[PDB]
């Protein structure tokens, strides 16, 4: 719990994630603000995302609840933050840290899923219609992602 | 007709078949003891048609050693005289008489017949005619720690049910024209050899969906083997797959041919060459008893116990054992043969009234049919248990005295223990303790807690309450209800109306938790456990922790500085199912009552909630546009439930609820076939419609179908409760105003500043200022399942069901729509004897101070097989620091109130490590990380300021200690574990 959550802050302070940059909120343990650099090879580039990491009581045994914050156009991302990982819902075990939670959902921001959807409509969009999906991408990363 | 109201837990365990045949079965119950007295207890609670108690020897005082319906004033009256009346309250459908003299003819009148505290030879003149009659024949014995159970239900008894599991069901991914069903990908049948299965809903093979049953032969934990299919097709895709069960024939031998060539059952498979001299051993006592005027062996008599094994001798010789006695065992059997334990009685009454309702039911496998127990271990070794101490000195607790002396009965009146919750097993545990005379001396006391007030549906298996006692507080009832019981625990007892958590560490703090003995935990939930277990570990306390599901049980035993706490061991969590599948593509029933939970929350709970905190807080707009996530929504729910769609009456509450109707079954499910038609293709080229995707279709609004007809009375009623209007159920309204409605077109739309900001400021402006409406709240509506007039129910069932049509999933009935959304446990009164008999027979052992490991026994059960197991307690692990042992749970550092540089440098020094994390709770207190002036400003400060600056908020006046959780290194710079930290204040 408390040791395992030190230990990963610690392994984040000594090993920078570069692209990321997580840390514990005010001095709450259980209250992390995480944030994703948009990778280049994305409609998100040059954009900075904020995720609020909350630790359940039992963790490692169960997943920490991770919700973004800007608002982004993602074909597996709601309005409200929510996010398909299967590594959150019904997959999680006691063997992966945060910095692999943000790795994977930097590969998920890389290239969206959209045989399994949780947004239907940006699913369509993106299947359909690619390029106007890539004007919506930027025009929201563009005017939430950044400032 | 079955009330489910009262049976609402015991019918997701037995069943409405089940208990429909239950109720229309006679019991008839030879001897009135404790033993009997548990067994007719168990049941009335039950539901059987009626129970006669046959039992006219007068009361005696050491009779009241177990048994909790006589008192002191019904010494010289028959025993089932004074009870029946006693336990004609219990259940008001189950009838209680009482028969002066039986005869065997009056047998035939009775469907099970349970015997105690009888001969072998009348219990061989009542099985030699209940055999031949097809009458169930239960034999029940109670002999100080030792138990004996026979069963012998006729020799073509019929089990439906042989071990109580739900019947296995499954999705199909194909099948090959050899037989080989697969499941779908990472998904496990679970059947076994010799099963038999019918598929439905197969394409592909329309014969596999007759319904014929099918042999099983598994290849795999993903696939089996059905045998050939090639007549009815070549393969099959997709399909659901559910397992039949076959009825058994067991056959039972009668008690006379049964004595020479016995079947036993194990409980427990360290002694298995105990049941041999056991069956040797009450045999004789029992010629004992026939040659000495019905007289047992006196208590640790030497005489007796010679002559008790020469009779032994004789037995065995007679019946050809090839046994070699053991002597010291069966002289213990001697001399605890007058002893009567409510521990042992409240055991073995729950494993009889399990077997007394597999008789009526046909259901679950029954004993076959010897079961011997014994809690040998359980007898004291720290006190003087001798014939001078052990002899009867005339009061209620001589049968408990005869096993365990006087010395041992001082131990136990002088007891402080604390129970936690006053459930099934708190009410249980409370009788038992009440009957065992728990703190009844001068420094003895009890405290028990519970915040729940006392429902209908708890009176099934909470037999201290009673249907006048509905809507009262547990504890104070239970407490007033075991002084009754024990006159002599007037002013012992204490009850508390606390939940157990951190906010009642003012009431359950140090010097309460300083003069207990031990806690015993009757929970239910696995937070409270978990809270109970670390302050216990904190305050090195006994701790006894018991859990129930249905007919399955365990008990655990926590012992400082001895074995692992309760939270050292970790449990399967619940299943969530992830957020897509609910929201687009559910495949199964408990998709859909979990998406019309949130249904109802989001329309009849959260909007409300917005509404009146806007009417309420008067920054709440402010807050809300740079708070909310969605603060748009939340706009648009004020102007909706204010100003756009107020209801004005009952009429316009169905014209809403038809709407909604239309919002969430027509329209978005319209939308959705929009986006993802029914014939588009992934992009690996597979249909997108495959597998666990099913393709929805859009609902026509009719009034003649029964489910719209529900969700619109249930909607629109709850719309009216939300707004307190008169509902009405009279369908010739709601067929008048549903006629003249015109659906508003919706066709699906592809898409294709601060205006938006702007917008948002339009609705923020349109609605009404909050000083026009002083005084006007909307009332939200909390979930309540219990309830049936409420229409919370109703309305989860309804919408279930109607997203169900929309997917082509079989719809529900209301009662296991009741029992998914209501996260209800199913629960028996046999389980919960059961669990307080061995979690008293536990408390014996605590109360002795036993110190080796192997005395105690954490024990787990399943009374539908009836499977009995008992495991010694997992050690405490242990730790090297600094070149000595260290417990890791049981030890801790004790150190004064210094400052944080001097807490460090006493680590440096003492233990030769440095700390690099120091936490309090939640906070963190000291990094080695963290930039260096922020150190320089913490480091002289002490601990107790320290938690008060970084906590922002001050320490309660009663707060005596702090709990610290220390990271720290060793010299070469390998972490090493180090137990908590105890700061005094
Ligand atoms: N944290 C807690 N502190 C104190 N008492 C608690 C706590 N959590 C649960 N309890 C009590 O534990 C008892 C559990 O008993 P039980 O589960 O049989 O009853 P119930 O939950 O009211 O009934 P049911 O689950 O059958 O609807 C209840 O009295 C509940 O009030
Ligand atoms: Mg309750
Ligand atoms: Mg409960």
């Amino acid at each position: 719990a408390l040791k395992r959550i030190n230990r990963e802050l610690a392994d984040l302070g000594k090993d920078p994630p570069s692209s990321s940059s997580a840390g514990p909120v005010g001095d709450d343990l259980f209250h992390w603000q995480a944030t994703i650099m948009g990778p280049a090879d994305s409609p998100y580039a040059g954009g900075v995302f904020f995720l609020s990491i909350h630790f359940p009581t039992d963790y490692p045994f169960k997943p920490p609840k991770v919700n973004f914050t800007t608002r982004i156009y993602h074909p597996n991302i709601n309005s409200n933050g929510s996010i398909c990982l299967d590594i959150l819902r019904d997959q999680w075990s006691p063997a992966l840290t945060i910095s692999k939670v943000l790795l994977s959902i930097s590969s998920l921001l890389t290239d969206p899923n959209p045989d399994d959807p949780l947004v239907p409509e940006i699913a369509h969009v993106y299947k359909t219609d690619r390029s106007r999906y890539e004007l919506s991408a930027r025009e929201w990363t563009r005017k939430y992602a950044i400032g | 007709t079955i009330d489910e109201g009262l049976y609402s837990r015991q019918l997701y365990v037995l069943g409405h078949e089940a208990m429909k045949q239950m109720s229309q079965s006679n019991v008839l119950i030879i001897g009135c003891k404790g033993l009997g007295v548990e067994i007719a207890k168990n049941v009335c609670l039950a539901g059987v048609k009626s129970v006669t108690l046959y039992d006219p020897q007068p009361t005696r005082i050491e009779d009241l050693s177990s048994q909790y319906f006589l008192t002191e004033d019904d010494i010289g009256v028959p025993r089932a005289k004074v009870t029946v009346s006693k336990l004609a309250e219990l259940n008001q459908y189950v009838p209680v008489s009482v028969v002066d003299e039986l005869s065997t003819e009056y047998l035939k009148n009775f469907k099970c017949v349970v015997v105690t505290e009888t001969s072998l030879t009348k219990q061989l003149e009542i099985n030699d005619f209940t055999h031949k009659n097809h009458i169930a024949y239960i034999a029940a014995d109670s002999r100080g720690l030792f138990g004996s159970i026979f069963c012998d239900f006729g020799e073509n008894f019929i089990c439906t049910d042989t071990d109580g599991n739900e019947p296995l069901t499954g999705m199909i991914a194909s099948i090959t024209d050899d037989g080989v069903v697969t499941m779908l990908e990472e998904t496990r049948h679970g059947l076994e050899n010799g099963d038999f299965v019918k598929f439905t809903e197969v394409k592909g093979m329309p014969g596999l969906n007759d319904g014929t049953p099918r042999k099983v032969e598994v290849k795999g934990p993903y696939t089996f083997s059905i045998g050939s299919v090639k007549d009815l097709g070549s393969a099959g895709y997709n399909g659901v797959f559910t397992q039949v069960k076959v009825p058994t024939k067991i056959s039972f031998k009668s008690l006379r041919e049964s004595l020479k060539d016995p079947e036993y059952v194990y409980p427990d498979f360290g002694k298995m060459m105990r049941p041999p001299q056991y069956h040797i051993a009450f045999q004789a006592l029992s010629a004992f008893a026939d040659a000495h005027e019905g007289s047992l062996p006196r208590p640790r008599n030497d005489i007796d116990a010679a002559e008790f094994f020469e009779f032994c001798k004789k037995i065995a010789s007679t019946l050809q054992f090839d046994v070699e006695l053991d002597e010291k065992l069966i002289k213990e059997i001697s001399y605890q043969a007058r002893g009567d334990l409510v521990a042992m009685s409240a055991f073995l009454g729950g494993a009889v009234a399990q077997e007394v309702l597999k008789a009526t039911t046909s259901k679950f496998y029954p004993l076959k049919q010897y079961f011997y127990f014994d809690s040998l271990e359980s007898l004291p070794s720290s006190v003087t248990i001798s014939e001078e101490t052990c002899k009867p000195r005339g009061c209620r607790y001589d049968g408990q005295i005869a096993v365990f002396g006087s010395e041992f009965q001082e131990k136990i009146a002088s007891l402080s223990t604390f129970l936690v919750g006053a459930g099934a097993i708190g009410c249980e545990m409370l009788k038992n303790w009440a009957m065992m005379g728990v703190a009844t001396g001068e420094s003895g006391h009890i405290s028990v807690t519970d915040m729940d007030s006392i429902e209908k549906s708890n009176l099934n298996r909470q037999f201290l309450f009673r249907p006048r006692d509905v809507g009262k507080l547990k504890s104070e009832c239970a407490s007033t209800a075991v002084s009754i019981m024990n006159p002599s625990l007037t002013g012992k007892i204490t009850s508390y109306q606390e939940r157990v958590g951190p906010e009642s560490e003012g009431i359950f703090g140090d010097e309460f938790f300083e003069k207990l003995s031990l806690v015993t935990n009757a929970l239910d939930n696995v937070e409270a456990r978990m809270y109970v277990d670390r302050r216990c570990v904190f305050f090195e306390k006994p701790l006894l922790e018991s859990g129930t599901l249905g007919t399955k049980g365990n008990t655990q035993v926590v012992v400082p500085h001895l074995t692992e706490s309760y939270g050292s061991s970790q449990d399967p969590p619940e299943k969530s199912f992830p957020i897509c599948t609910l929201k687009n593509f559910p495949n199964r029933i408990e998709h859909t009552i979990a998406w019309a939970r949130d249904l109802f929350e989001g329309l009849f709970k959260q909007p409300i909630d917005n509404v009146n905190m806007y009417l309420s807080s008067p920054n709440f707009l402010e807050t809300s546009l740079k708070t909310s996530s969605n603060p748009r929504e939340v706009l648009e729910n004020i102007r909706d439930y204010l100003v756009t769609e107020k209801p004005l009456s009952f009429e316009e509450c169905i014209m809403w609820a038809r709407l909604q109707f239309d919002k969430f079954f027509n329209n978005n499910i319209q939308q959705l076939l929009f986006n993802f038609p029914k014939d588009s293709v992934t992009s690996t080229g597979q249909p997108f419609w495959s597998g666990p995707k099913r393709a929805p279709t859009p609902l026509s609004f009719d009034i003649h179908n029964r489910e719209h007809f529900d969700f619109i009375v249930a909607a629109a009623s709850l719309y009216a409760f939300n707004y307190g209007l008169k509902s009405e159920t009279d369908p010739a309204i709601y067929e008048r105003v549903l006629a003249g409605y015109n659906p508003p077109p919706f066709a699906p739309k592809s898409g294709i500043a601060n205006k938006d900001k702007q917008e948002l400021k339009s609705i923020a402006d349109s609605l009404p200022p909050p000083s026009s409406l002083v005084g006007f709240r909307l009332t939200p509506a909390e979930f309540e399942k219990d309830d049936d007039s409420n229409h919370h129910i109703d309305f989860i069932t309804a919408a279930s069901n109607l997203r169900a049509m929309n997917y082509d999933i079989t719809p529900a009935d209301r009662f296991k729509t009741k029992f998914v959304a209501g996260k209800i446990v199913p629960a028996m009164c046999t389980s919960t004897a059961v669990v307080s008999g061995l979690v008293c027979l536990e408390l014996v052992k605590l109360v002795d101070g036993k110190k080796k490991i192997e005395e105690y026994k954490n024990g787990f059960f399943n009374l539908a097989i009836g499977l009995f197991t008992f495991s010694d307690p997992i050690a405490s692990p242990k730790m090297k620091v600094n070149g000595k042992e260290i417990d890791k749970i049981w030890d801790r550092y004790n150190l004064p109130d210094c400052t944080l540089q001097e807490l460090i440098d006493y680590f440096q020094k003492e233990e030769g490590l440095e700390v690099t994390m120091l936490s309090s709770g939640v906070s963190l207190l000291y990094a080695n990380f963290q930039p260096p002036k922020k150190l320089a400003e913490r480091l002289p400060l002490k601990i107790s300021e320290l938690v008060e600056q970084i906590t922002k908020k001050k320490l309660e006046p009663f707060r005596k200690h702090l709990v610290l959780e220390i990271c720290c290194d060793d010299a070469n710079g390998e972490d090493v574990e180090v137990p908590f930290i105890c700061i005094k204040l």
